[PDB]
């Protein structure tokens, strides 16, 4: 069961070409194989955009093309337009493999309508009242970023933390930039057992970080 | 060599139900499709049906479809036949048999069979025979004379017949039974003896019918006429 | 004129065993089906979902030519809705097959005086083949406790058998070369058209 | 016309069983594999497995093997996805899909999806906690574990509105909601001005005023 | 599907060839090459002998082969051996994963000289008549081959009602025996001058006669 790795996000301006990679594909020369690309808009079923590596169904714009080189497939979208803003998934099929089908990790395409803006990050410690209640929530607030796509990673003494993380989808602010929020729920002992905690926000290839400490 | 053993055959009244089993030795049972085949007394083989090695499919002859159910328990290496709504014509030896090839095969045949289990569907009541002597000919002299016992109107099979408590075996033939329109069986036993032995040697047939808990010992005397 | 290379399939020197049947993808070419007569002497055919008389008028997205050898009395199994030892374990057409099945006697090429043991078929399988599924496993099935170690024997079943085609057999047991032409029609631009279109 | 029609949205409690369906029409239903795909809220597509309705042959993804049952009833052209005991992590959109043709393996045909929501849904009031400040300062309030939305947040009884940002709540895996509201104030009035958030949650009929100080 | 039609019996000598036909319809034997044959010895389970018309499963003597023409398949036994004496059953696939057997053919391997039957006809016993029943018992023994037909006469008029006859059974000496019974009321028994059991064997008839007044 091999993962097909795609970038979490790519962005471009209207009229540019953008490319999305999909790495890790294997095939069985003795069996049947395909590589596919799917587009998915919010609240809708996935839609096949590229099939059999390079081909387009009828009605799919020829601005979409696919290719493959070695173990890596690529989708290119030329003449990028606002309706292209969506999630894209590559996929591989091999009749003899377990599993025979795999979807890639997914890519959010943003079509930029204003300059890029880096997120503001504010990390609040757990409340003393909450600590007295013996529950702990770290509050990471993210605001004023554009386009509306971020990745949120938590580190405890530079060690990644995956358990106990909740993160919202980006929402448009009144100033038309985006905001999102992330919460990490921990035991009181877990908070004290590490020297520091960090909320790391990746946006457009750049990382912003804030850090909280037990002492206050 | 896988061995198959059918069990459960018995006498059953029409309208009632009966479950047969077929136990396989070793571990190969789970790899093979299994079949049931029956054979009425004196008649031909009749294919009854099949269940796949994995239970994926079951198939039935039209003659038993909707009356008989085939199933298997691979954890017990055992095949079953559930027979409902039994009729006289279901009277038969019932065999289980395994496919020549494992997995889905089907197009070749049945290479290992059990010894079979006997089912008798009948409304007849258990009944011991009436035993009558078949007296030797008064003319017999032709060196030897035939004499016997008529074993009439019993149910179910079987009866055994000896002569003089087992002391007399040379010349004895005990015949297979007939099933009469009454639903009752009859047979005969005959023995050939020296004509000079008649009237000096006693001849008694010992007829044992275990199902009815009856034994009859009938002395066969020469006739004066 | 860029003709579809049907010669590669129909005039192949040697054909595949049915269990390991070959597939030729036919795309981006003009399909002159008339060439079939030049390669297959005395062939017979059935079509499904297409009329043969209009094949030179039609366009398809792609065409597939699958080819192999079976014995004559098995050709009827290469049809939609059929079951049998070939359909169930070796080559399976779907009920909704759109295409044509072409078969012709290849006794002169594929029989040998002592039997041609190079053509094989599968005897048994864990489940029936799906449409156009291909199973080329040769693993000996282990039914008992003892491992088989690639050796057939007690409780150790070889899944394949040779046809052993000999020139003395009646036609039902003679070899037939079979080509299945699949006509795929997607909602997508056609790449295989007849010469008339 | 190849169509895949799925059953309607499901709202279930944790530990309950569920069976959802996907009915095929407009083609030979027993001649094609049908696949099932999961998509958790805000996450990617996950292939769960396929079933061939003709003979119910099934192939589960390694990640779903033993975690769900895929079955078929070919007599009504339907395949199913079934759970014996739902967990909160089963909350997802579920799609059935079919390959384009016997020769084109990509998933061209998709059902419209079935939404499955696993919730401990019970009305519950929120817990409020203050977030103390460290030329400008930042403080706020944390609103925890309430259902359903909304919670209206004020500041000094609505007299401090310039500089406030009340974030949309996060929908936790428990089904409860939790949000935070922050205000940006001048650092000179840190000890001179008192700041209290006013959290109101009408369905539970609870109103809280929590003071924020360093 | 109806039972597949086989001849009731066939015979041969050691070293000869013997053939058995199996006739079905165009939707079993005529539609498929999945035709199989089984051998069954007295009191034993069937044994798998032929599949795919002419293939032999593991261990079966090469003397067994097959062929088929349309709706009729054939078992061909070359070099007949004493052990081949048995009942043979064909079987065919009938479509839709259904199989059907033929009716069986009894094969006899002539293994000993012809021997005419001894026939003994017993009248009803005085004990049975006192019970107000009458059974005529015709016992037939020591004949080979094991095939007879039995006809009953009242005076000289044929009687079919009340007759039961057993199939020949092998004796300890490997010749065959059979039994036939004529069940009568005492009145029917007394109303005739005589009753006769006529045993036909290999084209020759042996007869025995009993009379109510003659003992
Ligand atoms: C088929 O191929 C053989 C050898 O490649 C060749 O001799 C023969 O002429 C071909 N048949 C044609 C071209 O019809
Ligand atoms: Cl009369
Ligand atoms: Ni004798």
């Amino acid at each position: 069961q091999s993962v097909l790795t795609q970038p979490a996000s790519v962005s471009g301006s209207p009229g540019q070409s953008i490319t999305i990679s999909c790495t890790g594909i294997s095939s069985d020369v003795g069996g049947y194989n395909s590589v596919s690309w799917y587009q998915q808009h919010p609240g809708k079923a996935p839609k096949l955009m590229i099939y059999d590596v390079t081909n387009r169904p009828s009605g799919v714009s020829n601005r979409f093309s696919g290719s493959k080189s070695g173990n890596t497939a690529s989708l290119t979208i030329s003449g990028l337009q606002a309706e292209d803003e969506a999630d894209y998934y590559c996929s591989s099929y091999t009749s003899s493999s377990t599993p025979p089908y795999v979807f890639g990790t997914g890519t959010k395409v943003s079509v930029l309508g204003q300059p890029k803006a880096a997120p503001s990050v504010t990390l609040f410690p757990p409340s003393s009242e909450e600590l007295q209640a013996n529950k702990a929530t770290l509050v990471c607030l993210i605001s004023d970023f554009y386009p509306g796509a971020v990745t949120v990673a938590w580190k405890a003494d530079s060690s990644p933390v995956k358990a106990g993380v909740e993160t919202t989808t980006p929402s448009k602010q009144s100033n038309n930039k985006y905001a999102a929020s992330s919460y990490l729920s921990l035991t009181p002992e877990q908070w004290k057992s590490h020297r520091s905690y960090s909320c790391q926000v990746t946006h457009e290839g750049s990382t912003v970080e804030k850090t909280v400490a037990p002492t206050e | 060599e896988v061995q198959l053993v059918e069990s459960g055959g018995s006498v059953v009244q029409p309208g009632r139900a009966l479950r047969l089993s077929c136990a396989a030795s070793g571990i190969t049972f789970s790899s093979f499709g299994m079949y049931w085949v029956r054979q009425a007394p004196g008649k031909g083989l009749e294919w009854l049906g099949y269940i796949a090695y994995d239970g994926s499919d079951t198939y039935y002859a039209d003659s038993v479809k909707g009356r008989f159910t085939i199933s298997r328990d691979n954890s017990k290496n055992t095949l079953y036949l559930q027979m409902n709504s039994l009729r006289i014509e279901d009277t038969a030896v019932y065999y289980c048999a395994k496919d020549y090839y494992p997995l889905l095969s089907y197009y070749y045949g049945l290479d290992v069979w059990g010894q079979g289990t006997t089912v008798t569907v009948s409304s007849a009541s258990t009944k011991g025979p009436s035993v009558f002597p078949l007296a030797p000919s008064s003319k017999s002299s032709g060196g030897t004379a035939a004499l016997g016992c008529l074993v009439k109107d019993y149910f179910p099979e079987p009866v055994t017949v000896s002569w003089n408590s087992g002391a007399l075996t040379s010349g004895v033939h005990t015949f297979p039974a007939v099933l009469q329109s009454s639903g009752l069986y009859s047979l005969s036993s005959v023995v050939t003896v020296p004509s000079s032995s008649l009237g000096t040697q006693t001849y008694i047939c010992n007829v044992n019918h275990k199902p009815s808990n009856t034994k009859v010992d009938k002395k066969v005397e020469p006739k004066s006429c | 004129t860029n003709l579809c290379p049907f010669h590669e399939v129909f005039n192949a020197t040697t054909f595949a065993s049915v269990y390991a049947w070959n597939r030729k993808r036919i795309s981006n070419c003009v399909a002159d089906y008339s060439v079939i007569y030049n390669f297959a002497p005395f062939f017979a055919f059935k079509c499904y979902g297409v009329s043969p008389t209009k094949l030179n008028d039609l366009c398809f997205t792609n065409v597939y030519a699958d080819s192999f050898v079976i014995r004559g009395n098995e050709v009827s199994q290469i049809a939609p809705g059929q079951t049998g030892n070939i359909a169930d374990y070796n080559y399976k057409l779907p009920d909704d097959f759109t295409g044509c099945v072409i078969a012709w006697n290849s006794n002169k090429l594929d029989s040998k005086p002592s039997g041609n043991y190079n053509y094989l078929y599968r005897l048994l399988r864990k489940s029936k083949l799906k449409p156009f599924e291909r199973d080329i496993s040769t693993e000996i099935y282990q039914a008992g406790n003892k491992p088989c170690n690639g050796v057939a024997g007690p409780n150790c079943y070889s899944p394949l058998q040779s046809y052993g085609f000999r020139p003395t057999y009646g036609v039902g047991h003679q070899p037939y070369r079979v080509v299945v032409l699949s006509f795929e029609l997607l909602h997508a631009p056609a790449t295989v058209c007849g010469p008339k279109k | 016309q190849v169509r895949l029609v799925q059953s309607g949205a499901e709202v279930k409690k944790s530990g309950e069983s569920l069976k959802i369906s996907c009915k095929g029409s407009g083609y030979s239903f027993t001649s094609y594999w049908i696949g099932w795909v999961r998509q958790m809220p805000g996450k990617g597509l996950e292939w769960m497995g396929i079933i061939y309705p003709g003979d119910s042959d099934t192939r589960y993804s390694p990640s779903f093997q033993g975690q769900v049952t895929i079955s078929a009833d070919k007599s009504i052209s339907t395949v199913y996805l079934q759970w014996s005991s739902l967990k909160a992590s089963d909350t997802a959109m579920y799609y059935c899909a079919r390959q384009w043709s016997h020769y084109t393996y990509d998933y061209y045909y998709w059902g419209q999806g079935t939404l499955v929501t696993i919730s401990s849904a019970s009305t519950k009031g929120p817990s409020v906690f203050p977030l103390a400040p460290s030329g400008t300062a930042a403080l706020g309030c944390l609103v925890k574990d309430y259902f359903p939305e909304p919670v209206t947040v004020s500041w000094n009884s609505g007299a401090l509105t310039s500089g406030v940002h009340t974030f949309p709540a996060v929908l936790q895996s428990s089904g409860l909601y939790s949000l935070s509201s922050v205000v940006t104030v001048p650092s000179s009035s840190l000890g001179t001005q008192t700041y209290i958030c006013n959290v109101n949650h009408k369905p539970s009929n609870t109103k809280v005023d929590k003071k924020v100080e360093p």
